[PDB]
């Protein structure tokens, strides 16, 4: 539990960016496989991770440093990578929004207090 | 070792 | 060239880090899919990376912008998850790397 | 479109 500049920064540039775009909205909830007809999803991905999630985990200050929320950002990207068919467009989707999320995390404000 | 979501 | 604080830190840091890492050793140089047996590789990944590739270009001064290097290791990273198989090795090694790639690029000095 | 072949598990 901490408030800092960097988290901020994730919250209020990088994930709302991302959760505005185009190919965010499979993204915006915990996958949900009984809808989806993936009863396999949860015997391969065992951490599954959301930009609800991190979202929510961002406003009830439950990082305590940027580093810890951008690898929630990384296990969301990585999940659908592991469990997809690399022809799914998902995939794409996943690696559209992952480079904005790396262009954004490159310009990360570098006096990392609060 | 997958089932995925749809393909394209 | 002047090289960015950036590039910089790309290199001395998180290249320096993974280069020597004890699961690196699978992605010091390209994928040789005839060596392992794989000939559905290039049908699957239509960009190889690895890392070799990008430390031969970071001491080369081939990149303009960070992002740029960053997108290299991200693709390296995403080609594994996306050829191998969920419960391979190589997967696990693969999100070790990339978790200290991650750590290290939390620290990485603005641009500029 | 699906997972490869790969490289070996455990």
């Amino acid at each position: 539990g901490r408030v800092t500049n960097q988290l901020q920064y994730l919250h209020k540039v990088v994930m709302k960016a991302l959760w505005k775009h185009q190919f965010a909205w499979p993204f915006r909830q915990p996958v949900d496989a009984v809808k989806l007809g993936l009863p396999d999803y949860h015997k391969i991905i065992k951490q599954p991770m959301d930009m609800g999630t991190i979202k929510r985990r961002l406003e009830n200050n439950y990082y305590w440093a940027a580093s810890e929320c951008m690898q929630d950002f990384n296990t969301m990207f990585t999940n659908c990578y592991i469990y997809n068919k690399p022809t799914d467009d998902i995939v794409l989707m996943a690696q559209t929004l992952e480079k904005i999320f790396l262009q954004k995390v490159a310009s990360m404000p570098q006096e990392e207090q609060e | 070792k997958g089932l995925g979501k749809g393909g394209a």
